[PDB]
């Protein structure tokens, strides 16, 4: 027929979509998982500092505890 | 202005011209503003690349 | 021992980091990077064309498309597939890695690279511009026969400015051969000796010899036919022989032409394989002869796609395809050797060379069935020769590009294109193209010609045309994840800081950093095999590769 | 201690040029086999007073291109402007040659839309005399660069090159020379 | 260099050996003779390979072994400057607008925008040949 | 004492690999909020003139003079702002440098302390680094 | 079962095509036990030698096979070696051409139909014999110094004319007759460009040039018998313009009684339809109808 032939050509191509990305995008990613506060520290020692400005005497600091 | 000429040589539908120039009347500025913009501050990047390293 | 680092890296330069960069680069890896981006926008530029004419072909009689745009249509979607799309291509994945696969700092002649890209660009867009004229483009297929290309057949400019756009767009072809065979013959690296080298870049300088020897011919057969429609000229005139005349020279360029799109992209698995194995290329002596006789070997087969003219020594072009088959077999045995007895783990780079495998051997074997000219007088210019060439470039010029892509993404860019989002990318494209190629080969058995714009409800080609029309649909949206994939892991994909994200890279390219430096190189390594990367990052593994070398 | 780098790019890419010409002398041969007999036909009166000396001027050029090039590796800027003029000015002799054999060809019925030998005859030759024209243009290009500093070996290298494409040309004729007035 | 050119000789061979079959094997038991467009096609395509490994073959014999032609060759052998490489040029790009001027006028014969396509040509070249060239301004 | 595939270059480059489909960085933090992070340590540091730098891990028993000898670490550490968290300590460490002084840093550093600390109390570690890099860099004048 | 194994291949109504038939099996046949073990080869290192989460040093690193290799190139050239001689033996039978057929076919294809005529009929029982040679309107074509050895593109005397001829129309399609058992010979004439007289049950196809002797073109091929009655559809394969896929054609076989009565209809002034009718047969062509001449159905 002639709806068929329609419904075939743009439902089938979408149902597959929708099927092959609940089996690929629901699984866990290689990325590691958030890190929280009850849990100990067991990661790396990390230290980030900005690159600019583009290129030892303190002058003071402060305390804190939370 | 000369979209009738321009049809004649290059092959193009006279109405097409119209909106061509209708459209991009209003589309090529916009387009133009951008890229020179961009293009324009890239040129002092340029610039400044043989500055802090030389020809 | 606490090193600074930025918590992600910077996911875009800065305002003009780019504009100036792309009109005046002559860095290969810049103008490689270019040439993906313009061959993906006509690879999705021609696709469309391919979903109209299947949309069409889905019901018997004329739905939205008359005869004349059909016809332009197949022509336009060819020319941009072939020479728009995997011509270039085939040097995009050159700049991209064959001066680091070499340890060379650059391209022998880097402006005369950049000439080919902008030249490549403007012949392009000449071409597809027939498609703002009234009249349209070009109507007479790809192969362009004669006398149907003459003023009197094709009197209209689209056919004139597609002659001329591919003559721009060959030279830029024939001038980055030029540049490759150059590159690859004065720009090794010290210790980097011919037999050295990784088989991508055996197989690219093999392909630059023969476009050297088949665009020029088509440039100078395309000449020809311009003097014909704009002089008068008696060129191709049927009663001066002109009608074989066309088909000899035209298909001396186009099989030579179709190995140009071929062979890298078997160097490009042939580089993937071992990577993902864990083991060394089998064969790789043996794999420099096999694309050598094949090399060899296509520019003595032209003839055989004219059997049906009744004009052509059919013993000579039947046995010497059949000749072809040989080596091409080979390369399945070395592929297959290099994965035996391995340790694969199946990541998008090698689940698309796989996919390759499959689907190049199955239009492979419709190959041979053609290649005799009795079985080819009744399935000629039918769709089951569309089934052959369309299983056949896709598995070389589609699933090795996208193992390529995926393969080469972290070395170009520093980050790693998502591997959830790149499998379903893989199924997708792999379910639609069965889906829409599978039942060709029935429907041009069962009598159904191709270049055909409408058949009859009585024809009996309804049913299949349908399932081939979804399958295609399938393909169209198998593209949207992947250009996602490329859109968002560009600037927010996961940071590569190592010079191997995969581990167990050989060539030259995974023993630098990612993206390499400006002239590629900080540093180079000993060179004492074909791969040297191995070896500098497994120094304990020097000792066990030649001994076990032989079985 | 290692090969030229532009020498090895300019022999590639005429290697490639020459199958350019592969696809005109195709043209003409086919044609030539269904002329039936007559190759050329009537009208067309091939003349070998014209072609002869023209073509032995074409010839000598390479002589004098050859002596341009020994300046060159000399290092002598001055003997390889005198010899690349004398050579651009042969071969300029050429192409008013070609042209002047045109105009008679062509008032005596000999053209591209006359006759199928026609086609082929203008087609391969004036490829050529393209090919000519542009050889001569790489000349003056050359000969400009000269004078804008000083004689250095990638310049002596570049004038090396450009005599390479002029005797691909002179060779080229000599094929087209002995094909269409003797081999008819 | 004694690989380069031996490919080129191994293709040169087989080349010559197939334009000759076809032309014997067309000139008997085939129609219309001798099949000119494949033999012109296939001897000049064994042109192709001879000039690039005669040359190749003369220059392999005047120099000796580079650093990239030797079986065991340290990374330190090739030290030293390679040569001139093109930092930058939009010499290039107008090149191919050029050209592509040229083929326009052409397509839709148009000899006016044919003219102005080859001058625009020339123009182009000049700046690409000319580009590291040009002495500072006089004054 | 490399990691396994590393090898120390010629040139004293370290060329690494890790194996196929794992990750080179692998922070414990969402990618996107380490882009917000990214983002005020870059622009923080801009509208200062001042390097900031955030530091995650261990600070000895006096944090105090751990955090100052981190701070070295740092480029240009004179013109550097150092923020130091220890979760399993549960403290906050500031350091700067002798050309940040006078600038303003005075007031905003207990104020840094004070924007960390109560995120922290919520469980958000990534939100109490951005929010104390915000409030800080505010404060700091490019003098 | 055959038909699944041909793929969708007509069975063939003529001795060559049968022969094609088995060729095109066997040789599927060949192809599919190739790639079963191909594809074996793959589904089986896939499966099985994948990296285990038990091992930890590097698999052998062997990459050279010397036995195995010259193994691998002499067994696919001993298949290509045999399927060559079967295509030689086929190709020869089925180009075959008897010096005496018994009905000789014109084919003139034109942009955009076809048109059939009779040339000349000899039957070999001696039952029938005509003489269609139309030489009176074949030298009326001359066109002539001329830029083609003496004559104008515009000669078109290579094209054959008859004086029962089937000319096909936008609204009928041409449907040719011809007996059953006899011996058929086409000649093959293109007026303007190149197309392609492709019959699907014939198994067999061949391009129309125009020129064809000029162009070293074998354009007569033949047919030892039809081995059964019936309609076939006929469609072009050549890329020919606007309306290639709107030019098909039917070839209507017959018995030879009836065969003799349509030619004498056909000399009695009856047209092809009459002629057909005046036979017990359809007047039209039953396996396709023309094409609506409207561009669309948004028209
Ligand atoms: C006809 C002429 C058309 C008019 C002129 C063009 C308009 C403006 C062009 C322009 O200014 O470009 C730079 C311009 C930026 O100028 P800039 O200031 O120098 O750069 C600032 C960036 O931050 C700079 O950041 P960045 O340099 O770090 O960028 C990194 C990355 C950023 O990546 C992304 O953001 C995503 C990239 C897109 C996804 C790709 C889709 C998947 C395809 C597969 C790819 C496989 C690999 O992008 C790249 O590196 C891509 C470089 C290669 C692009 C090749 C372009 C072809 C040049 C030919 C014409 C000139 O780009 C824009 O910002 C434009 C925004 C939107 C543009 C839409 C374009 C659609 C048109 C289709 C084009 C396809 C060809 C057909
Ligand atoms: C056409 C294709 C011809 C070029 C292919 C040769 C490849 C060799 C590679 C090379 O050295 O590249 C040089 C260089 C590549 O740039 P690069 O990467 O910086 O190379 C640096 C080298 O390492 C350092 O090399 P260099 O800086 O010493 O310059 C080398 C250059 C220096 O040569 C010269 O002294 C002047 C030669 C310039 C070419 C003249 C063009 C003539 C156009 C005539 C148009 C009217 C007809 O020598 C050559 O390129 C040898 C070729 C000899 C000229 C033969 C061309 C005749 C054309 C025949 C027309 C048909 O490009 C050029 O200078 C020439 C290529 C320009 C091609 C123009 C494309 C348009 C042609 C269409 C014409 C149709 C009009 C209608
Ligand atoms: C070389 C590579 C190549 C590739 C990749 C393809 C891709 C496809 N082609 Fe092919 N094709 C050829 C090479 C190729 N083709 C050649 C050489 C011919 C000869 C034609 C001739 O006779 O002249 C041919 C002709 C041809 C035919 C014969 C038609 C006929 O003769 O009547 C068919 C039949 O369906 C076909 C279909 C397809 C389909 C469905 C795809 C699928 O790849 C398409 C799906 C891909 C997409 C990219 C969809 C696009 C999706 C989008 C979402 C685009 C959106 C973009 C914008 C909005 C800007 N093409
Ligand atoms: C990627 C491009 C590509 C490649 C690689 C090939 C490879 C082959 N092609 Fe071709 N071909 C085209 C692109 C390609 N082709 C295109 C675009 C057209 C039509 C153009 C047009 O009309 O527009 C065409 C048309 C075409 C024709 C003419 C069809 C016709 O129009 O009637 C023929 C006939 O000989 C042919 C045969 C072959 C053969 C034998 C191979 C062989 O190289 C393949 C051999 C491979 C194998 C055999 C598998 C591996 C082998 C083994 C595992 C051992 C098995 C051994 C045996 C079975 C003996 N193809
Ligand atoms: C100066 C550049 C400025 C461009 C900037 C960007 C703006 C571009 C906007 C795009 C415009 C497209 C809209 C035009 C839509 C419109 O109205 O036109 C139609 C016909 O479609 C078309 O043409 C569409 C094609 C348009 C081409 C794309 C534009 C890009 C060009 C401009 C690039 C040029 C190259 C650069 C120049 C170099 C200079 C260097 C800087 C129908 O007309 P008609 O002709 O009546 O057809 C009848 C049927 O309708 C009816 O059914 C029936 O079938 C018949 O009656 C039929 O006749
Ligand atoms: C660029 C194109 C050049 C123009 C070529 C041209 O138009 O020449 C054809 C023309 C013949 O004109 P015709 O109709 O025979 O009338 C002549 C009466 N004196 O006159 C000729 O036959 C002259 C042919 C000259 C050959 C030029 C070769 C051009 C090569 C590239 C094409
Ligand atoms: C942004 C402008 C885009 C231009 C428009 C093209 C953008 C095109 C994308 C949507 C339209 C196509 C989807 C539907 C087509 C259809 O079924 O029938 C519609 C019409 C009845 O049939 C046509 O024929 C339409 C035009 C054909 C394409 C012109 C090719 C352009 C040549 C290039 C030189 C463009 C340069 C851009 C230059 C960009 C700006 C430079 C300053
Ligand atoms: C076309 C003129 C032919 C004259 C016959 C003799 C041939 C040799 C001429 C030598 C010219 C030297 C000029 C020179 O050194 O100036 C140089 C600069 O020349 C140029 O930049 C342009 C030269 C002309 C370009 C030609 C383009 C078109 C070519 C047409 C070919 C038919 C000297 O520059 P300078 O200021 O001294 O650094
Ligand atoms: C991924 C494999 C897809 C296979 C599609 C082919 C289906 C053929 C069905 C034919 C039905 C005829 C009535
Ligand atoms: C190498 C030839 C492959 C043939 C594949 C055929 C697909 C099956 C189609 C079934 C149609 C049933 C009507
Ligand atoms: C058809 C009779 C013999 C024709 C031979 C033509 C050969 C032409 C080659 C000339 C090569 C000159 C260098
Ligand atoms: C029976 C005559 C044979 C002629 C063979 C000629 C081979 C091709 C010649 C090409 C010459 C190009 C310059
Ligand atoms: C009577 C029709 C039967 C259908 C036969 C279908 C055959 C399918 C073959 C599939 C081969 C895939 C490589
Ligand atoms: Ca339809
Ligand atoms: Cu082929
Ligand atoms: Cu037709
Ligand atoms: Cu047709
Ligand atoms: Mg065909």
């Amino acid at each position: 027929s002639t709806a068929l032939t329609h419904g075939l050509i743009g439902g089938v191509p979408l149902v597959l979509f929708a099927v092959l990305a609940l089996i690929f995008l629901t699984r866990k990613g290689p990325h590691p998982d958030t890190y929280k506060m009850s849990d100990p520290w067991t990661h790396a020692p990390i230290l980030w500092a900005a690159e600019e400005p583009r290129e030892v005497v303190i002058g003071g600091g402060a305390s804190g505890k939370w | 202005c000369m979209n009738d000429i321009i049809a004649l040589k290059f092959h193009i539908s006279l109405n097409a011209t119209t909106w061509i120039g209708r459209i991009g009347m209003v589309v090529l500025p916009a387009i133009v503003y951008f890229v020179a913009y961009r293009w324009a501050i890239s040129l002092q990047r340029s610039d400044r690349e043989v500055l802090e390293h030389g020809v | 021992e606490l090193e600074a680092r930025r918590p992600f890296p910077e996911r875009m330069g800065p305002k003009g980091n780019l504009i100036y960069k792309l009109i005046t680069t002559t860095d290969h890896k810049l103008i490689g990077i270019m040439y993906c981006v313009v061959c993906f926008a006509f690879f999705l530029v021609g696709g469309l064309m391919a979903l109209f004419m299947r949309t069409e072909l889905a019901m018997p009689g004329l739905q939205f498309l008359s005869n004349e745009q059909f016809n332009q249509l197949f022509t336009m979607h060819g020319t941009v597939m072939l020479l728009f799309y995997a011509t270039p291509i085939v040097f995009g994945f050159a700049n991209l890695v064959l001066p680091l696969q070499i340890g060379a700092p650059d391209v022998a002649f880097p402006r005369l690279n950049a000439l080919s890209f902008w030249l490549f660009l403007f012949g392009a867009l000449i071409a597809i511009a027939g498609f703002i004229t009234p009249g349209g483009a070009a109507d007479f297929g790809w192969t362009a026969y004669s006398p149907l290309t003459d003023a009197i057949h094709s009197p209209g400019a689209g056919g004139d400015l597609w002659i001329m756009g591919l003559a721009v767009g060959g030279l830029g072809t024939i001038l980055g051969g030029v540049n490759m065979i150059t590159t690859v013959v004065c720009m090794r690296a010290p210790g980097m000796t011919m037999f050295r080298m990784p088989i991508f870049t055996w197989n690219i300088l093999v392909t630059s010899i023969l476009v050297l020897i088949a665009f020029p011919i088509l440039t100078a057969a395309l000449f020809g036919l311009a003097a014909d429609r704009h002089l008068g000229a008696h060129i191709y005139d049927p009663a001066n022989g002109g009608v074989l005349l066309w088909q000899h020279l035209f298909w001396f360029f186009g099989h030579p032409e179709v190995y140009i799109i071929a062979l890298p992209f078997f160097g490009i698995v042939s580089e993937i394989f071992p990577v993902f194995s864990r083991k060394p290329i089998f064969g790789y002596t043996t794999l420099i002869y096999a694309t050598l006789a094949i090399a060899a070997l296509s520019v003595a087969v032209w003839a055989h796609h004219m059997y049906a003219t009744g004009a052509v020594l059919l013993p000579f072009f039947s046995f010497m395809t059949f000749l072809i088959a040989v080596p091409t077999g080979i390369k399945f045995f070395n592929w297959i050797g290099t994965m035996w007895k391995g340790q694969l783990t199946f990541e998008t780079p090698m689940l698309f060379s796989v996919g390759f495998l499959i689907t190049f051997l199955l239009g492979g074997l419709s190959g041979v069935l053609l290649a005799s000219p009795p079985l080819d007088f009744h399935v000629t210019d039918s769709y089951f020769v569309i089934a052959h060439f369309h299983y056949v470039l896709f598995g070389t010029i589609v699933f090795a590009t996208y193992a390529g892509i995926y393969f080469w993404f972290p070395k170009m860019t520093g980050r790693l294109l998502d591997e959830r989002l790149g499998k379903l990318h893989f199924w997708l494209t792999f379910i639609g193209f069965h889906t829409t190629f599978l039942v060709q080969h029935w429907l041009g058995d069962e009598g159904m010609p191709r270049r055909y714009a409408d058949y009859l409800p009585t024809d009996g080609f309804t049913t299949l045309n349908v399932i081939s029309t979804v399958g295609a649909f399938i393909l169209g949206v198998s593209m949207l994840p992947f250009v996602w994939n490329v859109f968002k892991s560009w600037r927010y994909g996961e940071p590569v800081t190592v010079d191997d994200p995969w581990g167990y890279g050989n060539s030259l390219e995974w023993a630098t950093s990612c993206p390499p430096p400006r002239h590629n190189f900080t540093e180079l390594p000993r060179i004492r095999s074909e791969r040297p990367a191995f070896e500098l990052h497994y120094p304990h593994m020097v000792e066990r590769m030649r001994a076990e070398a032989h079985v | 201690n290692r090969p030229n780098m532009v020498s090895v790019g300019t022999i590639v890419w005429l290697s490639s040029e020459l199958m350019f010409f592969a696809g005109l002398f195709a043209m003409y041969f086919t044609a030539r086999a269904q002329a039936g007999g007559a190759w050329p036909p009537e009208p067309t009166e091939l003349n070998l007073a014209l072609a002869v000396p023209v073509t032995l001027v074409l010839i000598a050029s390479s002589f004098t291109c050859q002596m341009g090039v020994f300046a060159a590796e000399r290092g002598d800027v001055f003997g390889l402007r005198r010899w690349y003029v004398i050579t651009f000015l042969m071969g300029l002799f050429f192409v008013l040659g070609q042209g002047y054999e045109y105009i008679h060809l062509v008032e005596h019925g000999t053209t591209i839309p006359g006759s199928a030998y026609g086609s082929v005859f203008y087609l391969a030759t004036g490829f050529h005399g393209l090919h000519v024209i542009g050889g001569l243009v790489a000349f003056v290009l050359l000969l400009a660069r000269t004078k804008m500093s000083k004689f250095t070996p990638a310049q002596a290298t570049a004038a090396i090159v450009v005599s390479y494409y002029w005797h691909f040309v002179d060779i080229v004729w000599i094929a087209l020379f002995a094909t269409i007035y003797f081999v008819r | 260099m004694h690989i380069e050119a031996r490919l080129f000789e191994i293709l040169t061979a087989f080349f010559a050996l197939a334009a000759v079959v076809y032309a014997v094997l067309t000139a008997m038991f085939a129609t219309g003779g001798v099949e000119w467009a494949g033999t012109t096609a296939l001897v000049l395509t064994t042109g192709l390979t001879l000039i690039t490994g005669t040359f190749f073959r003369f220059v392999a014999r005047r120099l000796d072994t580079r650093p990239e032609d030797y079986e065991d060759a340290e990374i330190s052998d090739g030290a030293g400057e390679l040569g001139f490489f093109a930092p930058h040029s939009w010499w290039p790009i107008l090149i191919s607008l050029s050209f592509s001027t040229a083929a326009v006028g052409a397509a839709l014969w148009l000899p006016w925008l044919i003219a102005a396509g080859v001058a625009f040509v020339i123009t182009s070249v000049c700046g690409l040949v000319f580009e590291y060239y040009w002495g500072p301004e006089k004054h | 004492d490399l990691p396994y595939g590393s090898a120390l270059t010629s040139s004293g480059r370290i060329s690494a690999v890790t194996e196929p489909g794992e990750l080179s960085v692998h922070y414990p933090f969402p990618t996107m909020d380490l882009v917000v992070l990214d983002d005020a340590l870059k622009y923080g540091s801009r509208a200062a003139k001042a390097r900031f730098a955030v530091y995650i891990g261990p600070l000895g028993a006096d944090t105090a003079a751990t955090a100052r000898e981190i701070l070295a670490n740092v480029p240009t550490p004179e013109n550097a702002v150092l923020l130091a968290v220890s979760p399993d300590q549960r403290a906050i460490e500031v350091v700067y440098g002798a050309d940040v002084k006078g600038r303003g840093i005075e007031s905003a550093a207990p104020l840094g302390v004070s924007a960390a600390a109560a995120s922290f109390k919520e469980g958000n570690l990534i939100d109490g680094l951005i929010s104390a890099v915000r409030v800080m860099s505010a404060g700091v004048s490019p003098a | 079962w055959s038909d699944a194994l041909a793929l969708g291949w007509p069975t063939g109504i003529t001795p060559e095509a049968k022969l094609n038939r088995e060729l095109w099996i066997g040789s599927v046949i060949a192809s599919f036990a190739v790639g079963a073990i191909v594809w074996g080869l793959i589904f089986w290192t896939s499966a099985f030698h994948r990296k285990k989460a038990t091992d930890t040093e590097l698999p052998r690193q062997f990459g050279y096979n010397m036995p195995l290799e010259l193994t691998l190139t002499v067994i696919p050239f001993l298949i290509i070696s045999v399927l060559f001689y079967f295509t030689v033996v086929v190709q020869e039978r089925m180009m075959h051409k008897d010096p005496n057929p018994e009905v000789v076919i014109d084919v003139t294809a034109f942009q955009w139909n076809w048109k059939f005529g009779y040339q000349k009929i000899a039957f070999a029982d001696g039952s029938f014999d005509y003489d269609g040679a139309d030489p009176e309107r074949k030298e009326a074509m001359t066109s002539r110094v001329g830029p083609i050895r003496g004559m104008t593109p515009e000669d078109r005397t290579y094209l054959n004319f008859d004086k029962i001829e089937t000319l096909g129309t936008s609204s009928e399609i041409p449907v040719l007759v011809l007996p059953a058992g006899k011996r058929i010979e086409f000649v093959l004439n293109s007026a303007d460009v190149i197309h392609g007289f492709w019959v699907p049950e014939f198994l067999f196809k061949r391009d129309v040039l125009p020129e064809p002797k000029a162009n070293n073109s074998d354009n007569v091929f033949q047919v030892s018998e039809i081995q059964q009655t019936g309609a076939f559809v006929g469609r072009c394969t050549e890329m020919c313009g606007t309306f290639h896929a709107m030019m098909n054609f039917e070839v209507r076989v017959v018995e030879p009684n009836d065969f003799k009565a349509y030619i004498d209809q056909r000399n009695a002034g009856k047209t092809n339809a009459e002629a057909l009718a005046a036979i017990n047969q359809p007047p039209l062509a039953i396996t396709t109808e023309p094409f609506e001449s409207r561009r669309g159905e948004l028209v």
